This record gives C-alpha cells, structure tokens and sequence, in this order.
C-alpha cells in the first residue's frame, strides 16, 4: 500500500542522475560547438 | 441526487475529422461554503476533440455542474452531434455521399467530383450503369476511426438520379430504339 | 487531338507491337521499335513433333 | 516517373521508343500538378501507359510520405482528365485470371469470361507494380520512425554496381526491399547501356514495356510502363 | 547562466491573417537584422485557441475583434533567436499600439504592415517568462528553457504528475496485473485528473 | 513492501518517461506519460 | 566570438521539416546516451545509437506554381502549325522548346477562338525583365474585336 | 557537475584502437562540416556524415570508345 514512501522517492532520486547526465551531454555537446568553431574562425582568419 | 446535465452540442464534420476544441460557458450557481451563494469558480470547460468519434459518444465532467448543498455537482458537457452537411451523412466511421446524377450520365461513363472533408478533390470513375440502387464505396477515405485517427474508414456514394421531365417524340424513339433492344 | 486541323494518322498494328503506319494525308513512312515479334492472345504454345 | 521526365522526353531517351508526345508531355505536367493539388501526393509519378485497342489508359500514382504504402492510382484517357482509380485486392486479382486479351479504351467494357474493364486496370497495374517496380539500390531509405523515405543524399550507382541485378531493389513491402536477382527468370532483366553510358536502362522482360531509367552520375531515376499490359508467360521460352 | 554553459534567448514572433500574404518581406527583414528562425508553422486559431494562447491577459482584452483578427484566416508563427532577441525584436516593432508606431516610428515594422490598435501586424513575446509560455502553447515539444535540474522537477512532479500516478501505481500494485504497462497507460488515459471522462460507446 | 515487484516490472522506463516530461513540461503530462509508455514498447517489444 | 557560437546553435536547434526534431538536441540526447552506456565501440556505434535515439488540425500551405496550373488546364480543354514551325526553327538552336512552344500554340487556339481572326500567327516573344512577351501577329475578319 | 564534466571530457575519446578514432575529433569533424549551412534538415542527414567522415576513370572506359567512334558520324 505504502508506495509513497517506498519507491517514489527513489525513482525522484532517479529523474533527478537522469536530468544530471543530460545536462551532462548538453554541456558537452555545447564545448563541441565551441571548439569546432573557435577551431574554425581562428584558422579561417590566418 | 440531482442529475447531470446532458446537453448537446453541435459538431460538423470538419471538426470531428481534423480534432478540433470548444469552450462551454458553464453556470454560476456555485455554492461557497455558506450554502446559499450563487458564484462562479471556473468560467469555461475545455473539451479536446479527437478525431473520429462518433455520435452519442459521451464527455463527462464530474464535479463541474451545478450544485446544491448538500450533493456532488455533476455535468455531461457533451454528447456528440452532427450538423447537417452539404453533404455527408455520419455513420458508423463511413461517409455516405449523394450525387444526383442526371439520367444519360446515369447509363454511361461518369466521373464523379467529391470534395472531402480534407479540403481535397475526388475523380471517381462511374464505369457501371448507374441504376437507383448502385453505389461505389471509395475505401479508405472516410472518417478517421476513434480507436485510431491514422486510419479512416470508406466512403460512399450513392446516386440521387435525375430523369428527364420532357422527351420529343424524336427522343422517344432514341430511347425505344437504344433501350428495349 | 486538340488541334485536329493539323492531325497526323497513326496506326498501331496489334499484330507486331511497336509496329507502326503514320501519314499526314500526303506522304507517309512506316516504322517498327518492338522486340521483333508477333503478338498472340494465346500463350506461345512450342509446335509438336512429327507424327 | 516524376516531372522531370515530362519536362524533357527521358521515356524516349531510355531507346525503348514509346513514350509521350510533347502534348501529352505538358498537358500531363499541368494535370499531374494539378493532381498533386486535388490529392494530397507528397510526389505524383508518371506510372505510364496501357495502350488499348481503342484509346490509351495515362496512368498516375500518388506517393505517400511514407512511400511504401498502398500506393494510389490514377488514369486519364484525355491525359488531364484524372479519376481516382480504386484499390486492388486479392479476389480482383483472381478475378481477371480467366480473360487475356488487349485492353479496350472504354473502361466500362464487359467480357463474358461479367468483369469490368476497371478492374482489370487495377489488377493488371498492382500486379506490375509488385512484380518490376524499380527502385536503386540506396534510393530509399528506411526512416527509423517506421516510414520509408528519399534517400535525399542518394549518388548514383557506381558503373560496378550498375551492370548487377542486386544494385536494384522491387518498390514494394517487403536496405529494406527485395532485389532483383531472386526474380524469376534468371535471365528476366535485360540490362543495357545508352547515350555514352551515362545512361542505364533496365527494361522487364516478364512485363514488356518497362523500361526503367537512371543516371549514375545523379539520382535521376524512375520507371514507366508503357506497353500492351499482358504477362510475358512465354518468357522462358524466348530467353 | 553564469556556467560553463552559454545561452540563446528566443522570443515568438507572429503574422496575422491580413498580413500573412506579405510573410516573405517580414521573414526577408527578421533575417537581414541578424536574427535566426528556429521553426515555422501555419496556424488557423479558432476562438477557443484565441482565448487560450492570451490567456494571461484574455481576462482583461475583450476584444471581439482581436479574436476574429486572430481566427479570420491562417497565422504565420516563428521562434526567432539571436544576441538580445526580445528588445531587439522589440526595437524592430516599436509601440504595441500601431496607431502610435504609424506617426513615431517610420522604421517600425508594425508601422510599415500594420492598420491601428488592433489590426497590428506581429505580436511577439514582451518578455523572458512570457516567451516560454506563449511558445510552449504555439508549438509544442520544442525545448526553449533551461532544465529544471534540482528541486524544481520534484517540485513540478509532485504537483502535476505524482497525485495521479502514485494512486495509479498503487491499484497497479493491488491488481499486479499481466504487462503492467498496459494497466498503467491505459488508468492514466482513463482517468486523467485535468481530463473529462470519455465514453466512446 | 511491493518495491521488488515493480522494481522489476518497470525500472528505467518510469524514469526516461518522467525525465522527458519534466524537460518538455507539456500542457497535460499524464497524457505524455500514456503516449511515451506506448512509444517506449512500440521501440522496445518490436 | 559569442554571436558567432549561439548564431550555431540557432542554426543547430533548427527544426526539421520532416521529422520534427532538431540535431541539437538529437546530439544532446547521442551524447547523454554513449556517456550512460561507455561503448568501446565507441566509434562504430556512432550510427547505430544515432538510429537507437530516432528510435526513441493540421493546416496547409501550397506554393504559386498551381495557379498557373490551374490556368494553364484551359489550354488543354485558323492558326499556322505553330509546332511544325518551331521544329524548323529548332533545327538551329531558336524556339522555346516543344513544351513552351506547344503551350503557346494553345494559348494562340484560345486567342482565334475567343475573336473572329483571318490568320493568327506566332509573332515573337520579346523578353522582358519582371514578365516575358508572347505577342500574336493577328488579322480580323470583320474588323470586330 | 564539475567532476562529472571533468570525467566527461576525460572519456572522450582513451582512442579506439578498433579504429583508431576519436569521439572529440569524429563529431568535431562531423559538426564542422554541418556548420557550412546544411539544412534544417540535417537531424536526418548525421548517419552518413557519420560515414564520410569514417571513410576520411577505368570504369567508364567504354564510354570514351562509344564516343571515339562516334566522331565518324559528323567528321
């Protein structure tokens, strides 16, 4: 019966590691873009 | 208790083919906890329209209507009906179409222009000898199905046929020679 | 077809496909661009031997 | 084939010499357009031609997002007059197998064998279709949401690839689809090049009048049936 | 927004139905100024959509005719995006009355496509939180904000989303019926809370 | 407790569902849950 | 530096048309995954856990080019054989085209339908900068419009 | 997340000797070349990118015959 204390708060726990590791790969999809292109107009330039 | 209120409201073809949304004003009659207000707490009720659902198909908002004091408000915001088109008739997930086609165009090849429901145009070829009791089912290309909007149903069209109301005697002998031979 | 008044009279033979006659009503020319055989309604049946 | 075959004659470029004339060309540019229009076609494919005894059926075919789906006929005799053709099933398959005979260009013609002329038009279309609908190899990609797409960034056959049976796919349910090598006669596929062999045309044998074009150097591609509309059953006998 | 992470601001921007026919000129300027457009989309908004996508201000707008304007023909809708989007979406528009912007702005876009008050040619976000909210009405499923990372998605599920599916769950676990999925999805359907109950008989 | 019934039943689908529907913040999140359950065995079972 | 970098995003947040996703967060969500699992491998299944993650009242809008083809259907439903002409001029690289050519000759049908004409021939087409010219040299029979 | 940005950019990529290629490089190179204006398309485009950047006359030789004799015909 007892649900709300049992296992909800661990499957918040588990939402909460899930949305961690997507910003994770946002972040690291966003330091991606930023190489890429200070790699590009740095060169481009020279 | 008091019973829910069953009211009808009208929806034409276009909007239970593509899914559309209505807003019903409900009452004020509302009690507060003095119980013997008459107030209003949420002005509008919101339905989401899917496609294909059929008439008779029942929305049910518990807790909405209209309440006296000591019973559960409770309101049935809409039962779904059809306005009359021009034109198909709503059955079960088929759209029955009437072309009156006239007599001579009837017993020979004929081609048959339907617009539907998704603003697109038909061709249907008439091959057959259009007798009052012919109709071709265009499947496929009915009403999307409740159950699932991806597919729809067939339609159909039947023949409203004109015969002529004054023929020469020229054209008396057209036909007797043509038909009765 | 749409402008009949300026026509050319084709004819397409049934009996060897892409076969065809043309004429303006003046000269005429004739032309074949099939596979070089013969139609048949029945399927080619090999001829039997010898009795 | 799609429009770029009625802007220029690629049906006639192919060397199989039945095609469309330059006024069946723009009208049919004009009412595949406007077919396009009326049916809401992601493409409207030219199929071809059923050449009957009396006129000739102009067939058109709506393509779908989602490309393998049921695809939808259309004929025309006057060209720009399109009707909707209906689907085919099994028993309209059946149906027609006790007739054999040239087509008649009134699609209300009975025989006796009664069976609609329409209905042999419908049958004798999907059975081409499911037997020697051409596809490349790599022109239809497999979208992962359950739909097939263009391969929009498809590049034409390698020369390597073009003289191979298995670098052409059958454009049906079933890279996803069917290839041509299983298709029965072994022999079935006659394989030739024209025009500086910048040009590939497959023509079917089981079904004459196919003639399949494509151009390795793009991804200009497509198939029209113009033809009598009859099986080659004798075709084990003529390879 | 000070993080290792760098940011794009989004703003929505719309064309009424007596102005769509001139779309590619405004899309040619929105571009020319230097901002980047995300999606597109044709919209018909009946009046039940107008009284909903204003609905932070359609308890105070009683306009009839602001809602014909917005159902009286399709609607061109874009997400724009760029370096200071909001304000230099705004500087592009001007006043929000146009009868002020025909006389003060020349420049102004709603001068230059615009008729009065309520025949303005483009409405668009006025601000940061009301971008979110207008976009996520206009084109759903596009990710716009930041991600509420922390306490906030507990927050947002313990008020939308837990009341429901703790309950469903718990009958889920009374029943334990066969591809529990199934008794899951189907209860949530059934018996949505912000839903009416729907007898398809 | 009936934790490790529906420890084993659901796991990691609960968690991507509630993941994604905490992310988009839809209009109607119970109707998102009900479509991404559907979706997640229309991937997964096929 | 800065525009430059969120000028990419915007670019790469761009929705597609087809199937409704954009490659930014379509790379967040191939990024959030590989870090999840630690393919080693991790090259190769760049493609396929790219297929894994696209695994994972409708309105509509048409273009100005069926208008003219809803024009145009009428030129399919006295003159010179304007086709056989143009032939001859095409046997040196001058004429329109069969398709343009035909088109025109439908629209000169038109022409001597509409009004009592003697001879209307395919005078020229003189080019023009926003709208070409076809000009029809016509002659009246009873000097009527 | 700091340390687990840090283990982020430590993974990316210990080199696939599989391979020999790096996750860094690989989708650095891949998100290069989108970056020269593919289209809002290019969500479905990545796949065969992705084996481009993997991957970084004889044949048609009876076509300049055909063409060799064909000189004949007007010459």
């Amino acid at each position: 019966r007892d649900i709300e204390v049992g296992f909800l708060p661990w499957l918040m726990n588990e939402v909460e590691k899930s949305m961690e590791h997507s910003m994770v790969g946002r972040t690291v999809l966003d330091m991606l873009i930023r190489d890429v292109v200070e790699r590009r107009i740095n060169d481009y330039e020279h | 208790q008091d019973p829910p209120i069953e009211r009808d409201l009208y929806l034409s073809l276009e909007d239970l083919f593509f899914g559309c949304t209505k807003k019903i004003k409900i009452s004020r009659r509302v009690l507060n906890e003095d119980r013997y207000s008459s107030t209003i707490k949420d002005k509008i009720l919101t339905i989401d329209v899917r496609p294909g659902w059929r008439q008779g198909t029942r929305i049910t908002f518990e807790k909405e209507g209209d309440q006296g004091p000591n019973i559960i408000p409770a309101d049935i915001i809409f039962i779904v009906k059809e306005k009359l088109h021009p034109r198909f008739r709503r059955e079960h997930d088929n759209l029955f179409f009437v072309y009156p086609i006239p007599l001579g165009k009837a017993l020979t090849c004929c081609t048959v222009e339907v617009k539907t429901l998704d603003d697109r145009l038909l061709n249907i070829p008439i091959n057959d000898i259009v007798h009052p009791k012919y109709f071709k089912i265009v499947p496929g290309e009915g009403m999307p199905l409740p159950e699932n909007p991806s597919k729809k149903g067939d339609l159909f069209i039947f023949f409203d046929i004109q015969f002529p109301t004054r023929l020469t005697p020229q054209k008396k002998q057209m036909l007797r020679q043509a038909l009765l031979t | 077809n749409l402008i009949p008044q300026y026509a050319i009279a084709v004819l397409r033979s049934n009996l060897w496909p892409g076969a065809y006659a043309f004429s303006n009503g003046k000269k005429f020319e004739n032309f074949y661009i099939g596979w070089g055989h013969k139609y048949c309604v029945e399927n080619y049946t090999p001829p039997s031997p010898p009795p | 084939m799609d429009a770029d075959s009625l802007l220029l004659s690629l049906e006639l470029a192919s060397g199989s010499g039945q095609g469309l004339s330059p006024d069946r060309r723009a009208s049919l540019l004009t009412s595949l357009m406007l077919v396009k229009r009326d049916y809401r076609f992601a493409r409207v494919l030219f199929w071809g031609r059923i050449l009957g005894l009396v006129a000739d059926y102009y067939i058109a075919q709506g393509l779908s997002e989602d490309q393998l789906a049921p695809r939808k006929t259309l004929y025309s005799l006057n060209c720009t007059e399109w009707s909707l053709l209906p689907p085919a099933t099994e028993e309209m398959a059946m149906q027609i197998s006790v007739v054999s005979g040239r087509f008649m260009g009134d699609p209300s013609h009975e025989y006796e064998h009664q069976i609609k002329e329409e209905t042999r038009l419908v049958s004798i279309i999907d059975q081409i279709d499911k037997a020697v609908a051409i596809i490349p190899r790599g022109a239809l990609f497999k979208t992962p949401f359950g739909v097939t797409h263009v391969n929009r960034t498809f590049e034409g056959l390698p020369l390597s690839e073009v003289r191979k049976l298995s670098s052409y796919f059958h454009f049906r349910e079933a890279d996803f689809l069917d290839s041509l090598e299983y298709d029965i006669p072994r022999g079935s596929w006659s394989i030739q090049m024209e025009r500086g062999n910048a040009l590939v045309v497959l023509r079917s044998l089981l079904w004459p009048g196919l003639t399949f074009y494509h151009a390795p150097r793009t991804k200009n591609y497509g198939y029209i049936y113009v033809g009598t509309g009859e099986k080659n059953m004798d075709l084990p006998f003529m390879l | 927004m000070p993080l290792p992470q760098i940011y794009v601001e989004k703003t929505l921007a719309l064309i009424k139905p007596d102005v769509v026919d001139k779309e590619e000129e405004i899309q040619d300027i929105i571009l020319g100024s230097g901002f980047t457009i995300i999606q597109r989309r044709k919209l018909h908004l009946s009046p039940e959509h107008c009284s909903n996508f204003y609905v932070e201000q359609y308890g105070k707008m009683f306009f009839p005719n602001l809602t014909a304007y917005m159902s009286s023909g399709p609607l061109v809708a874009m997400i724009l995006a760029r370096h200071k989007a909001i304000s230099y979406w705004k500087e592009l528009m001007g006043p929000s009355n146009s009868l002020v912007a025909k006389e003060t702005h020349p420049d102004s876009l709603r001068a230059i496509y615009g008729t009065d008050e309520l025949r303005n040619a483009l409405h668009g976000s006025n601000d940061f939180a009301a971008s979110e909210r207008e976009i996520r009405f206009m084109f759903p499923a596009v990710i716009i904000e930041p991600i509420p990372i922390g306490q906030a998605a507990k927050d947002y599920i313990n008020l939308y989303v837990a009341p429901t599916l703790l309950q469903g769950l718990t009958e889920l676990c009374k029943e334990k019926p066969p591809d529990p999925y199934l008794w899951l999805a189907d209860w949530l359907m059934k018996n949505n809370p912000n839903k009416p109950k729907l007898c398809h008989f | 407790m009936d934790t490790a019934y529906l420890k084993n039943c659901f796991g990691t689908g609960l968690t991507q569902a509630l993941a994604e529907v905490a992310r988009v913040r839809p209009s109607d999140p119970i109707e998102y849950l009900a479509h991404w359950l559907y979706h997640y065995r229309s991937i997964t079972v096929a | 530096l800065e525009v430059a970098i969120q000028n990419a995003k915007a670019y790469l947040l761009s929705t597609s048309s087809k199937s409704g996703l954009n490659l930014y967060d379509h790379l967040s969500k191939v990024l959030t995954k590989i870090l999840d699992e630690r393919p080693a491998d991790a090259v190769d299944i760049i493609e396929n856990i790219s297929q894994d993650v696209k695994m994972a009242h409708n309105e509509y809008e048409m273009l100005p080019a069926y208008e003219i083809a809803e024009t145009q259907k009428a030129l399919f439903l006295s003159l010179p054989n304007v086709m056989e002409s143009a032939y001859y001029f095409e046997q040196a690289g001058v004429g329109l085209g069969t398709d343009e050519t035909y088109r025109v000759f439908l629209a000169l049908k038109q022409l001597t339908d509409t009004h009592p004409i003697q001879r209307c021939r395919f005078w020229g087409k003189i080019l023009g900068l926003e709208m070409n010219y076809i000009v029809a040299e016509v002659e009246f029979r009873d000097g009527e419009d």
